[PDB]
């Protein structure tokens, strides 16, 4: 058996850590760790007005593949969930949300951080920021 | 003599190219690297963005840029990722 | 110079959601320690947490220690529930907001460990065979 | 002479003692260690629990179990913690 994958979503709809935490937590396991990656109003010393995430058509499948890999490695992890928002985002919005339920907290903390790491590394999505001075930037281009 | 390739630009590449896609006639056997050169001739900005791009042929990652294009194909232009 | 948003022991149900909201930075990490339906091979029906009178202050001192030694962390909040708890209830909730995710994960983890080590609270488990145990007694 | 010490039992200790609080009379200068030996003298269950307890004097942690009790004060009996 591998851990449950309760949610794996690329969506334009708003995402909530709250619902995701409730979903993984149904196992009634010992420990739940959640991550929310939220949009800051500043970046690299510049004030951000808004941003947009775009996705390659293979993004959803890539996210699913990542989730399967993470779910396989068995450290007493019972359930995982991850979502990335795409489209227009406002300051404060959650861009990336993950949750992990485990028998004990060590596996929950380590697995949740690793899941977020691998998602950021492999997910074919792009970030377009817009600054107060009227300029814009495609992150990492 | 030639083969028709569909090019899909993404994110920064699309922004620099001014378009999301185009169809192109290239000499049969043209490598992906040679294609990228011809794509970059459009404008210096696109040429600049292309330097750091990766590529898919029919959504399969291009490991060798010397890969010959010998059949009608879709080439995706992928800037460095930036998500999370 | 991280802020300690809220620290409390209470009999009222505690919400990870509420506490992640409290610390809202670009990265938020939350933890919930939840009552399991078993302890090793025995089935658990219910439990009670009890607290020493100094528990509140101790939790405040721990939070401040962790906050002072951290780096890149903006806000911290942590709570431990006391009294009767049902299977599935959160006993311990903590949230850390940081400018980057690494600091949030690492600080929240260490925070939870130190709280478990130093908080003067006790756990009274009740098993399905009718027996009970004071944990670590 | 003697001195009056209030003992407050917590958790497993209170369960084993069968009471929450207790006032004891002991010879002036009696160490916390000696006091603890006395508390469990007629209660094997309590004696066993006490083996793993830590102690407070007026809610201040006892660093030195050999510390003499010379004044009336409150000794708190704290079983190993079990939070989270």
């Amino acid at each position: 058996m591998s851990a449950e994958i309760v949610r794996v979503e690329l969506t334009e709809d708003p995402i909530s850590l709250t619902e995701y935490e409730a979903l993984v937590a149904h196992e009634a396991a010992g420990a739940v760790v959640g991550f929310a990656g939220v949009v800051r109003d500043h970046d690299g010393g510049r004030s951000v007005l808004r941003l947009e995430y775009s996705a390659h058509p293979t993004a959803q499948r890539t996210l699913e593949e990542v989730a399967e890999e993470i779910a396989a490695q068995s450290d007493g992890v019972r359930a995982i969930a991850v979502s990335h928002r795409i489209g227009p985002l406002k300051i404060g919005d959650a861009a990336l949300v993950a949750a992990v339920a485990a028998d004990h907290r060590r596996a929950a903390f380590e697995t949740c951080a690793r899941l977020v790491d691998v998602v950021k590394e492999r997910l074919p999505v792009w970030k377009h920021q817009h600054f107060a001075d009227g300029t814009d930037e495609w992150v990492n281009s | 003599t030639t083969v028709r390739v569909t090019v899909r630009y993404f994110a920064a590449a699309a922004a620099a190219a001014g378009i999301e896609t185009e169809s192109l006639e290239i000499a049969t056997g043209t490598s992906v690297a040679e294609l990228v050169e011809r794509l970059g001739a459009r404008n210096p900005e696109l040429a600049r963005v292309l330097k750091r791009c990766s590529y898919l042929c029919d959504e399969v990652a291009v490991r060798d840029m010397a890969k010959p294009l010998v059949t009608p194909q879709t080439v995706d232009v992928l800037p460095p990722f930036a998500g999370g």
